RNA sequence: CGAAUCGCCACUUCUCUCGGCGCCAAGUACCUUCAUAUUCACAAGA
RNA sequence: GUCAAAACUUAUGGGCUCACGAACAAUGGAUGACGCUCAAGCCCAAUUAGUGCCCAUUAUUCCUUUGGUAAGGGCGAGAAAGUGU
RNA sequence: CCAAAACCAGCCUCUACUGAGCAAGAACGAGGUCAUGGUUUUGGCGGAAAUGGGGUGCCCCCACCCGUCUUGAAACACGGACCAAG
């Protein structure tokens, strides 16, 4: 069977690997936790350490964007296209915020997750602030 | 969208199977409940009085208003989107026959119908 | 390489970020007067040591020297224009054109970073005739153990 | 399967800055490697280090040392115990961002060969001691208070390097191939291409 | 008519869709609709595989290349419009004069090259720092 | 068993004091599929 | 600096410091802990740099409640001359 | 019912003098926002969906046993096993 390991080394010219599926357009970031002080957590107000945004002023450039705690729960659930399209009922779930503004002089941003506070669970985890609304 | 949803219940109705959980203020100086440390129990107080224009509104967006007998329902007759009759517990299956399809002839909401 | 009246410091981090300058007088130990009159912002001022980067050029020059003295001598040597040249100043000019690209410059340099990349394993392959690579000579080799059988 | 681990190289990073940043990626979710833990230095001549260490090492409990605060001697398991004190360690979000680093004396084979090593700038001993102050590599204290395995990574350091530049040579042949290969790629057909490579600086 | 769809988005202007079924898909900007209404980007189709559809301003990042489409005739792209062959129909109509507008321009060859490209924010990418 | 995760590589993955590529044609030529998935909505895809 | 929100360890600020250093003798162990030493110390000044940020039951503002023996207006379902429902 | 975008309003944020400086004044432009007001629009979901409540667990966070006399109680101060009736 090392005959066709043979055959194999003559037919590889030398690829490389590329991404050419789905692209993401939400930056990656970290529930680096709730708004607080010394004496507790504001569970209400998120703070979103965004990747590569280091800076003030480019935490600025975040406000108002749409930002989404992805997650799953165990069993399916109505997703927004739950009828018109099967193929996205995961028991995957998740839940949206906006970028609120920016949090420190560093890249931290603060989102709020709708009315609702964010679950604790979501901290030190997968944030994905995505684009939009573009303004730019 | 009320203020608060949750009880105010009496401090430390959970250790003791008889004190029930309605509510009691809180005395005695050391009462960390009364003396109102941060991570204690609520107490009850006037600033969460309901919205006042939505007090009394039962998600069906009616106020709920007793009824016994089928001569009541002429009394939410005419506010018959304001008022929704609730039967009372006690009135007869029998009775209750006469008030619910009486109180369907008349466009009067129930509560329990 | 030392700091002195007439080095050609970089400014490194400040408002003035990439732009260089001559140490026209050295204040003390931890400052320096920069000025620089190629460049509109580059007026003289007190860059400290800590936010500038000597550079290897250096025209020769005396202390607290005029600055028309200056648009003079630098000109005679063009230690500016002989700046630019180096991969050391191109880098910095580089960074500061894809920093400073619209999104379709961008592209544009997609297409040659994989032109390119394309030809380096057209090439490559070419030369995969000569070893070595994994695919090819490891199976030129391989095959010994082929003929043997 | 591996997941996105990144194996910062701890040689000549001050224990306690290092062990502050890498304290805080844990808790961001980061999934840390510390390797050459026996290169973490600290400020101060190693007899000023060894007297710290040896006044932890003073305290257990009379009642019952057997319960009483470990003095844990690998300079990995010291930089494990710096980094769970700069973390939740009773809440189980620090508990877990704990058991997230992988502390390790030198670099062990599996984490070698596995992808570049990280390195922490604010963290960097240059970037920190005064360059003419004494300083005190970690493993080395940690030698004179009970660590056994000083030379064990030593002859295994010793071996990655001695193996790894074997590699680095065994491979010159091919990297001086792209070198070469990707240089006269600039004259192929890449024209315009090669002004907007020019600009940009590639 | 009345409009404060922003200065940025313009059409005839190439635009980065940011969500929705065509993410990352540099699509021109053919019109903006009768009201202060969602744009009407298009691929072409003949490109990037993007249909004539509407897309709200919001999740699109207008880039400041663009195309001197006011040649073409986008007039077909109406409310009331919104595969059926009148629709099939009417980007065919429209790609091929929109292609053609992309075509007369001098570096129109990476345009439409352009628009092949997709949009993908990869590791370390930064966009706030980027200018488009 | 539906899941969260979203760059890879024997060009980094040695040491001691701009790594390459990938990002929509295996390539700079746009040949060429994409719609009705009907303007966000977990990427419906890996 | 981490714990801990914030200087992702800011300053393109000054000095000083090698061993301690950071308002009101005996169970092992306490700058709060770690750790810090071109400080994560001290004095000084600062705020993006010779071209700031974080946290209150506080302030301001918004919503709601309650009180006022507070100020006014009014008299599809409602419009009661009313302390209080 | 969940969403999203828009519009209007609100709201908020982002010269002068002096000898390069201030103790200094607005403007243009743009952004944010409904846990602000009014204007719908557009989609998503629709035996179930949906909002609310309830229950159980977790997560992060906060949180010293109450009554008591006392200047001072978490007190190494007193009374306090449970429940019912009183
Ligand atoms: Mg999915
Ligand atoms: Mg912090
Ligand atoms: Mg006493």
């Amino acid at each position: 069977n090392r005959s066709k390991k043979i055959q194999q080394l003559t037919k590889k010219t030398s690829t490389v690997k590329r991404n050419r599926k789905s692209p993401r357009l939400y930056m990656k970031a970290v529930l680096a936790g709730y708004t607080r002080g010394l004496h507790g957590q504001n569970k209400n107000t998120a703070i979103v350490r965004i990747e590569n945004v280091n800076t003030k002023e480019d935490a600025a450039w975040y406000v108002g964007k749409r930002v989404c705690y992805v997650y799953h729960g165990y069993k399916m659930k109505r997703c927004v296209r739950w009828s018109k399209a099967p193929a996205r009922r995961s028991n995957t779930r998740a839940i949206w915020g906006r970028v609120t503004r920016p949090h420190g002089g560093s890249g931290a941003v603060r989102a709020k997750f709708n009315g609702s506070a964010v679950p604790a669970s979501a901290i030190g985890k997968r944030v994905r602030v995505y684009l939009y609304p573009s303004r730019i | 969208v009320k203020k608060r949803t949750k009880r105010f219940t009496r401090h430390k109705c959970e250790l003791f199977p008889q004190l029930s959980s309605s509510w009691r203020k809180p005395r005695g100086e050391d009462s960390p409940v009364r003396r109102r440390y941060k991570g204690q129990k609520a107490m009850p107080n006037k600033g969460y009085g309901s919205d006042r224009k939505t007090k009394y509104i039962t998600p069906s967006g009616f106020k709920n208003f007793p009824i016994h007998n089928v001569q009541d329902l002429y009394m939410l007759l005419m506010q018959n989107r304001k008022y929704a009759g609730v039967i009372s517990h006690t009135v007869g299956a029998k009775s209750r026959k006469a008030i619910v399809r009486k109180a369907h002839e008349l466009d009067v909401r129930l509560i329990n119908g | 390489n030392y700091i002195r009246a007439g080095r050609l410091v970089r400014i490194i981090r400040g408002p003035r970020q990439d732009r260089v300058g001559v140490v026209v007088d050295i204040i003390d130990g931890n400052r320096v007067l920069v000025e620089n009159p190629a460049d509109k912002k580059m007026w003289r001022h007190v860059q400290n040591l800590k936010n500038v980067e000597p550079l290897k050029f250096s025209v020769e020059l005396s202390r607290n020297c005029s600055t028309k003295t200056l648009k003079n001598v630098l000109a005679e040597k063009k230690i500016l224009e002989k700046y630019a040249a180096t991969k050391s100043a191109r880098r910095i000019a580089a960074k500061r054109a894809f920093a400073r690209s619209t999104d379709f410059e961008r592209y544009q340099l997609r297409v040659a970073k994989r032109s390119r990349a394309f030809w380096t394993r057209k090439v490559f392959d070419e030369n995969d005739k000569k070893k070595p690579v994994s695919w090819h000579k490891v199976a030129l080799k391989k095959l010994q153990k082929n003929a043997k059988k | 399967h591996r997941p996105e681990i990144i194996v910062v190289d701890l040689k000549d990073h001050v224990l306690g800055r290092a062990a502050a940043i890498v304290a805080k990626q844990l808790l961001l979710g980061k999934k840390i490697t510390a390797v050459r833990c026996e290169q973490l230095t600290i400020a101060g001549t190693e007899i000023r280090n060894k007297i710290k260490y040896l006044q932890f090492l003073r305290k257990r409990k009379l009642s019952n040392p057997k319960l009483g605060p470990f003095h844990h001697r690998s300079p990995s398991d010291i930089f494990l115990r710096t980094v769970r004190s700069m973390l939740p360690r009773y809440t189980k979000r620090g508990q877990k961002a704990l058991r997230q680093l992988v502390a390790y004396e030198g670099i062990p084979t599996n984490v070698v060969r596995t992808g570049g090593r990280v390195v922490i700038p604010k963290a960097q001993r240059h970037y920190c001691y005064r360059s003419e102050r004494p300083y005190t590599v970690l493993g080395n204290m940690c030698k004179h208070v009970g660590w056994k395995y000083s030379d064990v990574v030593k002859k295994l350091e010793t071996a990655r390097v001695e193996k790894a530049a074997r590699h680095h040579k065994k491979t010159e042949k091919l990297r001086a191939a792209w070198k070469s290969a990707r240089k006269e790629a600039l004259s192929k057909v890449s024209k315009n291409n090669l002004e907007v490579l020019k600009k940009f600086g590639y | 008519e009345y409009t404060t769809l922003r200065k940025s988005c313009k059409p005839g202007t190439i635009a980065i869709i940011l969500a929705g079924r065509f993410r990352g898909r540099r699509v021109v900007i053919l019109k903006q609709l009768p009201r202060n209404g969602p744009l009407v980007i298009s691929g072409p189709m003949k490109y990037n595989g993007v249909p004539i559809r509407r897309i709200d301003s919001r999740y699109i990042i207008a880039t400041s290349t663009k195309v001197d489409i006011k040649n073409v005739d986008v007039s077909g792209i109406t409310p009331d419009i919104f595969v059926s062959d009148a629709r099939a129909q009417l980007q065919k109509k429209v790609d091929a004069a929109l292609i053609e507008a992309i075509r007369k321009d001098p570096l129109g060859k990476e345009k439409a090259g352009y628009l092949h490209s997709v949009f993908t924010i990869k590791p370390g990418d930064a966009p706030h720092r980027m200018r488009w």
